[PDB]
């Protein structure tokens, strides 16, 4: 076993939402955008050595949609069972007072794919600059998940991801500081 | 270069 | 402090609690002293150990006290006794692994039996339920004198050590 | 969170394997309804296959269909070798250099070298002290994924530095040539 592409999607009612993606070795090489009807890099210069006809994947979720049905009536209308997730909060790289890094929070096999994710740092919800990636696939058919958040390590500063999710009772909180 | 992607099939009915 | 059996080829879960439901530093290690697991603040590490990477903690499990080492794919060999080394207490726990076995192509009529694989220090007992309902006893090896089509099936063996249980199924192809 | 009435979930993944290249590959296609995969294609067997009674209905239906028989038994070459060939030079070949810091964590102290920002996962790290490489002492938390297609690891040795002593973290990687060390003076 050396490598391993992954061509994953997949539909949830009754939210309908739908995902496609391709993974290398668990990274993500792109997904598509449904509103958009478009393919999006996890890195740009991905996009400068290839691409993908992001429609064909619309198709594909259609398909879903409608298999999804059919499979909720053939199974006698059984739901999912939800399986909360685990999470863990880490920086990139090791912290050095008033020097960029970047906390990582992720979120660990859980499912359906629907979440919330939010990030605290005192108490209060930060947004500048932060970014998220989509529902990763895992073997155990599960979900992976990854939520950015640039910041500047200070010694008086106390970060919290905030996790909601169908399968905990109350918000998960995982906390972090210097 | 460009990616092609396995088409979704249509469960029985 | 405490005894767990398992079975050859299965997972099994020991456990180690702390007072207070929070995630603090703890860590296992084998009767030799050699570090298995523990965390470091919220990552998990691993230290050179014959379990290699068969080992593993529940992370979830970790905010309210918990945390476990849960082994898969037991060998014979991986039975010990764990320490897990939690806020200035040591849970003790030993593992007794056991696998079992049949001769076996068995002819209707001709005899079998059955070999019970254990760790050093064990002392087991055997007691199974053949296809039909026979409860044949035994202990180190076990074993039936002449068998019959009707001992075909899935026969029920039951392992006591320690007072405590741990539970076998095997197909036996009883020809003709 | 509120919404609680109950979701249905369904996936599909076609999953090319590699071993050496391209040499060997083989295509495994899953069906997944909530957490049980129902049905599924496994190049290697050739046909579809029902993994739950679930799936029966759509193994028998699709290997019926001959036609799409015989485009999956050749996706192995028309989509994973294909593909496999699309993003080689991005991912295959892929290549970034670990960034390698040592610090310690008290007379029995714990050194932590941290190796981060590197890709492959492939990576090597050991711990000397005086030139002799120490094997006991040392524990690792393996290879994490950032999720941002790099790597990090902690790789820590314990040990009681004496005055004088010199530590050495040491990692080999491919995307260096030559083995990178960085170092703590007790």
């Amino acid at each position: 076993e050396e490598h391993v592409i992954i061509q994953a999607e997949f539909y949830l009612n009754p939210d309908q939402s739908g995902e496609f993606m391709f993974d290398f070795d668990g990274d993500e090489i792109f997904h598509v955008d449904m509103a958009k009807k478009e393919t999006v890099w996890r890195l740009e210069e991905f996009g400068r050595f290839a691409s993908f006809e992001a429609q064909g994947a619309l198709a594909n979720i259609a398909v879903d949609k409608a298999n999804l049905e059919i499979m909720t009536k053939r199974s006698n209308y059984t739901p999912i069972t939800n399986v909360p997730p685990e999470v863990t909060v880490l920086t990139n790289s090791p912290v050095e007072l008033r020097e960029p890094n970047v906390l990582i929070c992720f979120i660990d096999k859980f499912t359906p794919p629907v979440v919330n994710v939010t990030w605290l740092r005192n108490g209060k919800p930060v947004t500048t600059g932060v970014s998220e990636t989509v529902f990763l696939p895992r073997e155990d058919h599960l979900f992976r998940k990854f939520h950015y958040l640039p910041f500047l390590p200070s010694t008086e500063d106390v970060y919290d991801c905030r996790v909601e999710h169908w399968g905990l009772d109350e918000p998960l909180l995982k906390q972090w500081e210097f | 270069p460009k990616y092609v992607k396995q088409n979704t099939l249509k469960l029985a009915t | 402090k405490k005894v767990v059996l398992g079975k050859k080829g299965d997972t099994v879960e020991l456990t180690c609690t702390a007072s207070q439901k929070k995630s603090i530093q703890f860590h296992w290690k084998n009767s030799n002293q050699i570090k298995i697991l523990g965390n470091y603040g919220s990552f998990l590490w691993k230290g050179p150990s014959k379990l290699n990477d068969r080992a593993d903690s529940r992370r979830s499990l970790w905010d309210q006290g918990n945390f476990p080492l849960i082994i898969k794919n037991l060998k014979i060999e991986d039975s010990d006794t764990y320490i897990c080394e939690v806020e200035d207490q040591k849970e003790e726990v030993q593992l007794l692994v056991f696998g079992l076995t049949a001769n076996s192509h068995l002819l209707q009529g001709q005899s079998l039996t059955l070999t019970l694989e254990s760790p050093p220090g064990s002392s087991p007992s055997v007691q199974c339920r053949s296809p039909r309902g026979k409860n044949i006893q035994g202990g180190k090896t076990l074993s039936v004198s002449q068998l019959e089509l009707q001992d075909s099936g899935t026969w029920t063996c039951t392992v006591l050590q320690n007072q405590k249980k741990v539970e076998f199924k095997i197909d036996i192809v009883v020809l003709a | 969170m509120g919404d609680t009435r109950p979701r249905f979930l369904w996936q599909l993944k076609f999953e090319c394997h590699f071993f050496n290249g391209t040499e060997r590959v083989r295509l495994l296609e899953r069906c997944i309804y909530n957490q049980e995969e129902s049905v599924r294609f496994d190049s290697d067997v050739g046909e579809y296959r029902a993994v739950t009674e679930l799936g029966r209905p759509d193994a028998e239906y699709w290997n019926s269909q001959k036609d799409l028989l015989e485009q999956r038994r050749a996706a192995v070459d028309t989509y994973c070798r294909h593909n496999y060939g699309v993003g080689e030079s991005f991912t295959v070949q892929r290549r970034v250099e670990p960034k390698v810091t040592v610090y310690p964590s008290q007379h029995h102290n714990l050194l932590v070298c941290s190796v981060s920002g590197f890709y492959p996962g492939s990576i090597e790290v050991r711990w000397f002290r005086n030139g002799q490489e120490e094997k006991a002492g040392v524990v690792s938390t393996g290879l994490i994924q950032n999720g941002d297609w790099t790597f990090q690891t902690l790789v820590m040795l314990e040990t009681v530095p004496r005055s004088g002593e010199v530590y050495t973290c040491q990692v080999e990687h491919p995307s260096v040539t030559s083995p990178l060390t960085v170092e703590w003076r007790a």
